[PDB]
């Protein structure tokens, strides 16, 4: 699987790119995709959202209006168009596979993303752990707090977590507070109440060093965290 | 000389049924006598799963009581979330033909066959998204009648060449054949202790299995009719059939000979589907009259009737949990019962 | 006078009650089916939507009838005749092209001629037949805009019969639109019929057999149908007829059809005639 | 030709014939046990409250 | 609204199988489905030649028709467990042989070959699946037939013929006898073709019995019938 993206670079403010993702080795047509930024020093902040057949369309409160995203299932590649860019979007744009059903792990895969460079009432979770120091073999417990519960009536609570190892594109982990993505190690397990939620790793390994990124699924306008940063 | 082999054969046969007679001192009926009756049992149908543009002929709940996978001669296999109607996946068939289905105990596998005399495996978590053929198992020369699970990568199946088998996914191949039948293989169901299952088939003889040693130990005679239907008990020590001569019964292990007939004067078609409740005290029957008859399984009373289907009601199903029954027919329609 | 007066009496009641019992027993033919589980076909939902539009339009046509024979005095109201014909208007446009929706979707399952244009409709039964109501329902607001024209132009003058002659053929054309279209369709589907019975009298010699007695039937109503209205016509848009008997015998007139047409598909139908069967040995 | 067939039907009876058996009585004794036990847990038997049935 | 995004989610991807469960349906509704059915060596092969496992799906399209015909010769089961899986089909296409009507089976040569194509034509015809199912009765071994007659004796497959030992009365003797095995002759007809070895004749007869049985079903839904 791969999720390759295209575009990106030095654009005048008031300009106009277009970032194109090209997606390879998994069926695109059944895959609801997404975009998310990152700014060079801060957190991730999600864009927009396509579903499967493009039915539904969601934007961002800062994106509503100016971005347009739009897919070609035929040529297997996502479009966002981009209208009037401001120095707030410079960022690194990533694209984002999720697919739905009961069961499913929204935001399996993570594209390596196009660095964008622009010249001169919803949810809100907090990581008030920001930086820690670690040491390897030790248990770390990673907190991250929703303002609003997350727990659903239909007893699916919809917290995930997300990896980003230095120079590396975000990884899934935990989907629902609890279920271990695959190809994640065991060592990884989340708890949590609707309010207060706490990701764990029995045992710390060198590759384990990142930053660690909590995301709401329940209301649309998604909302991500500062990031707790492991430091060795 | 084949006729000393014959009276052999006589004798083991009349000192088999000695046996039988001997252990047979008080029938069920009679132990039954001062228990509680079952009383009226009656369901609504809760979800009606709509989509369907053929016959549907088998259905396996999931592990999880809500997950379920259909099968019908659309060429399409169907998984539904019970709970929610909401299709998760619309497997496409290699074969149209399609005459049972199975979900894995891990939920990971789908398996299906028909008169294809091919058992397809579809592997449900794939990184790309779709739902794909993991092996192919074919060796089968009759039309498949019965896939089940033992694991996620063993598949007992029966087959109408009078041979039940079980097959090793990874490998694809035929690890041990289970022969002894003379008609064709209509059923089979996995005890829960996994390590016996037993097959019904057109002669009118239920037979038990052992999956490790690959012999038949015990085989059931009481019905005058092909058998369509089998089911274990949940117990794991009895096990019912359901036979084109509109009777269910009640065989136990141990005591190897029947306990129980489940007959009525107005039934006359035979039954299709037959499973048991979580507890064993309601038996389930599909019968061709367009109803599924709910029959207390220790006295010989129909408890109730969940009658709601145009057509014959091909596949029966309870949930692991016990909270549901499914009891999809040939009107494409599949109704969850509580 | 009135000897004939009388006549058209006799004929209006018969035509009310042959109408009662037609649309009465299809509906209640159709809603035991539905009721009992039995199978919804998309005919029998036809049926049942004719069956409710023809006889609303018998009830409408009758009430008429009894109030001007119950309250004279009313029928010259000019308001109630100017909403009683916008109302029996949209119902009767409704009845009609329903009506003529039943026949396409009698040709567009049947016949099978080979056109490309034909074949595309012949696949979208469903959607042709209700986007055919669609686009005759600016004839159903043209019919109402233009006898409100007319309406408006005989209060603006009265402030009736020969204005009550212009709206009765303004609205007889308009009826005769969609019952020529039917008869066009019914004409094809029976020339399709011929064409598949020489073919295969030729080829292998059939499904035309099966399904003959009502053609009779329908030809025999098609063929009176057409006759009455013709006469109809040129007795109130040329002949005299002293302008005396003409709401009497326009309400008998235009309450043949809702009334004669539900025995004929009463004997068309396989269900219904079954039916029809069962009533005559529940009767016995 | 079928004496082999015969041979093995033979041997097959045998063995089905030198198990050991139960009593009906114990067995009946056994099935009506575990439906006693487990009838408690049985929704369909005893049907659930709406609050825990989740086919509302 | 009560539904969460994933969960709205999945209900549009139930939306989207619904969408391409109804187009595969209505694609499948248009395609004509038949079983062929024969006895013996029938005449299988070549009629499924003319017109290009436990199935042989074979699937050719003619005059903007898409044609399945579904082969169970290999079954090599009970008939009666299976059959019912074919209720639906828009025809059944019998070949019978008839230079079988001097040739005995292999095993039990007291039993007639044309007598066991007879025996499975009462089967399948007065079947209770295949009650409004028409046959398509194909007559093969069209000159094998003519040059065994031209010696051979009707008498001996039928004791009660009267007749003589030319082509045409013969074969109008054996397609009678074959339609008189039809006890249900109110709900089905049986269309019968002498298999021709020039051109595409016999599928053009396939093609005009299917378009038969399709304007038959549709005045059955219509309720014309
Ligand atoms: C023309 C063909 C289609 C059918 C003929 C029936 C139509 C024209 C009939 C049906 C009901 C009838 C009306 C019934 C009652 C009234 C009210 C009265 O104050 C004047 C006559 C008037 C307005 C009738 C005129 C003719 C009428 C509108
Ligand atoms: C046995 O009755 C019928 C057999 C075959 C066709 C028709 C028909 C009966 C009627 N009909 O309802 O009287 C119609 C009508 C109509 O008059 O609505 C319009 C049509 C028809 C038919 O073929 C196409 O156009």
């Amino acid at each position: 699987v791969q999720l390759v993206e295209s575009g990106g670079g030095l654009v005048q403010p008031g300009g106009s790119r277009k970032l194109s993702c090209s997606a390879s080795g998994f069926a695109f047509s059944s895959f609801g995709m997404h975009w998310v930024r990152q700014a060079p020093e801060k957190g991730l902040e999600w864009v927009a959202y396509i579903s499967s057949g493009s039915g539904t369309i969601y934007y961002a409160d800062t994106v509503k209006g100016r971005f347009t995203i739009s897919r070609d299932d035929p040529k297997n590649t996502l479009f966002l168009q981009m209208t009037s860019l401001r120095s707030e979007d410079t960022a690194m744009y990533y694209c984002v596979r999720s697919i739905y059903y009961y069961g499913s792990s929204p935001f399996d895969f993570w594209g390596q993303g196009t660095t964008l460079t622009v010249s001169s009432s919803d949810i809100v979770m907090t990581q008030a752990t920001s930086s820690v120091p670690v040491t390897p073999g030790e248990s770390v417990s990673i907190s991250c707090r929703s303002s609003k519960s997350l727990l659903h009536s239909n007893g699916n609570t919809y917290l995930y977590w997300f990896l980003q190892r230095p120079g590396q594109s975000p990884q899934l982990l935990i989907y629902r507070m609890s279920n271990l993505a695959s190809g994640v190690p065991d060592r990884f397990s989340g708890s949590g109440s609707g309010t207060a939620f706490t990701l764990t790793i029995s045992r710390l390994e060198a590759e384990d060093v990142g930053v660690y990124y909590c995301m709401q699924h329940l209301e649309y306008p998604l909302t991500f965290g500062a990031g707790t940063k492991l430091e060795l | 000389e084949l006729d000393q082999l014959r009276q052999e054969a006589e004798q083991l046969k009349n000192q088999i049924r000695d046996a039988r007679k001997a252990c047979a001192d008080a029938t069920l009926s009679q132990i039954t006598n001062n228990i509680d009756p079952v009383g009226r049992i009656q369901m609504r149908t809760r979800r009606t799963l709509r989509g369907h543009l053929a016959k549907i002929y088998a259905m396996h709940w999931g592990t999880d009581s809500r997950l379920l996978v259909s099968a019908s001669q659309d060429g399409k296999l169907i998984i539904w979330d019970s709970y929610t109607t909401n299709k998760v996946h619309a497997i496409p068939l290699r074969s149209s033909w399609v005459m049972t289905c199975a979900y894995a105990p891990s939920g990971n596998y789908v398996a299906c066959g028909g008169l294809d005399n091919i058992c397809s495996i579809y592997n449900l978590k794939t990184r790309e998204g779709n739902v794909r053929v993991s092996r192919e198992l074919a060796g089968h020369t009759g039309y498949l009648s019965c896939c089940r699970f033992l694991d996620d990568n063993q598949i007992v199946t029966s087959s109408g060449d009078t041979t039940c088998a079980l097959w090793d996914i990874e490998t694809g191949q035929q690890t041990t054949t289970f022969t002894g039948h003379t008609g064709d293989v209509m059923s089979l169901s996995l005890a829960p202790d996994t390590r016996l299952f037993v097959s019904g088939a057109c002669d009118a003889s239920a037979k038990l299995w052992d999956v490790r040693e690959g012999m038949c130990r015990q085989t059931f005679t009481g019905h005058e009719s092909d058998i369509n239907a089998i089911c274990f008990f949940p117990n794991g020590n009895a096990f019912a059939t359901g036979s084109d001569d509109a009777t269910c019964r009640l065989f136990d292990l141990r005591a190897d000979q029947e306990l129980m007939t489940y007959s009525h004067d107005n039934i006359i078609c035979g039954i299709t589907s037959v499973s048991f409740s979580k507890s064993g005290r309601l038996l389930l029957a599909g019968y061709d009259d367009f109803n599924c008859n709910v029959w207390d399984a220790l006295k010989a009373d129909r408890a109730g009737v969940l009658a709601g289907h145009d057509n014959r009601v091909s596949c029966l199903g309870v949930t692991d949990d016990g909270m549901a029954v499914a009891t999809g027919s040939w009107d494409s329609f599949l109704k969850i019962w509580n | 006078g009135g000897v004939i007066k009388s006549i058209f009496t006799f004929v209006l009641i018969v035509e009310f009650i042959i109408g009662n019992l037609g649309n009465s027993f299809i509906a209640l033919v159709n809603c035991i089916d539905w009721v009992k589980g039995r199978k919804i076909s998309s005919v029998d939902r036809i049926l049942t939507a004719l069956a409710i539009s023809r006889i609303s339009l018998v009830w409408l046509i009758f009430g008429s009838w009894c109030v001007s024979v119950f309250f004279p005095a009313l029928f010259a109201t000019e308001k109630m005749f100017r909403m009683l014909t916008n109302i029996w208007t949209v119902i009767n446009h409704f009845s009609v092209w329903l009506a003529t929706g039943l026949g396409t979707f009698y040709f567009l399952k049947i016949a099978n001629f080979s056109n490309s244009i034909f074949l595309y409709l012949k696949w979208r039964v469903k959607k042709v037949v209700l986007v055919l109501l669609l686009v005759t329902s600016v004839f159903l607001f043209l019919n109402i805009a233009l006898i409100n024209i007319h309406i408006n132009a005989s209060i603006n003058g009265y402030r009736f019969t020969r204005f009550s002659s212009l709206i009765v053929l303004t609205s007889t054309v308009f009826i005769f639109i969609p019952f020529t279209l039917s008869l066009a369709m019914f004409l094809l589907l029976i020339f399709s019929m011929w064409k598949h019975r020489k073919k295969m009298q030729h080829t292998v010699k059939d499904a035309s057999t099966k399904a003959h007695r009502g053609v009779k039937s329908v030809i025999t109503f098609f063929l009176l149908y057409a006759i009455f209205s013709l006469s109809f016509f040129i007795s109130v848009w040329t002949s005299e007829r002293l302008e005396e008997n003409l709401i009497i015998l326009s309400q008998v007139m235009g309450m043949a059809y809702p009334s004669c047409h539900s025995c004929v598909l009463i004997l068309g139908n396989k269900k219904l005639r079954q039916a029809s069967l069962s009533v005559l040995l529940w009767l016995r | 030709a079928s004496i082999a067939q015969a041979r093995k039907l033979v041997e097959q009876l045998k063995m089905e014939a030198n198990i050991d058996r139960i009593k009906v009585s114990k067995a009946a004794a056994d099935l009506m046990a575990y439906c006693e036990a487990h009838a408690k847990e049985d929704p369909l038997l005893t049907p659930v409250p709406a609050s825990e049935n989740p086919f509302r | 609204c009560t539904l969460s995004a994933e969960d709205k989610a999945a209900v549009e991807r139930s939306k989207m199988i619904d969408r391409n469960l109804r187009e595969d349906g209505e694609k499948a509704a248009r395609e004509v489905k038949l079983l062929l059915l024969g006895a013996g060596e029938s005449g299988k092969s070549t009629i499924v030649k003319q017109m290009k496992t436990g199935i042989v799906e074979t699937h050719f399209t003619f005059k903007d028709l898409h044609f399945k015909m579904f082969d169970v010769g290999a079954q090599r089961s009970e008939r009666k467990k299976w059959i019912h899986c074919f209720e639906g089909v828009t025809a059944i296409i019998f070949c019978v042989a008839l230079s079988d009507y001097d040739l005995v089976l292999a095993e039990d040569e007291e039993m007639n070959r044309m007598h066991e194509s007879m025996k499975l034509f009462d089967s399948i015809c007065n079947n209770k699946w295949f009650t409004d199912t028409s046959i398509i009765l194909f007559l093969n071994k069209k000159d094998l037939f003519e040059e065994k007659i031209k010696k051979s004796p009707l008498t001996i497959c039928y004791p009660e013929y009267a007749g003589s030992n030319t082509y045409e009365e013969a074969a109008a003797y054996i397609q009678c006898q074959f339609e008189d095995l039809n006890k249900r002759k109110d709900t089905k007809e049986i269309y019968t073709h002498f298999t021709c070895s020039t051109d595409t004749k016999n599928v053009q007869f396939v093609f005009d019995a299917v378009t038969d049985v399709i304007i038959k079903n549709n005045l059955k839904d219509c309720g014309l019938f």
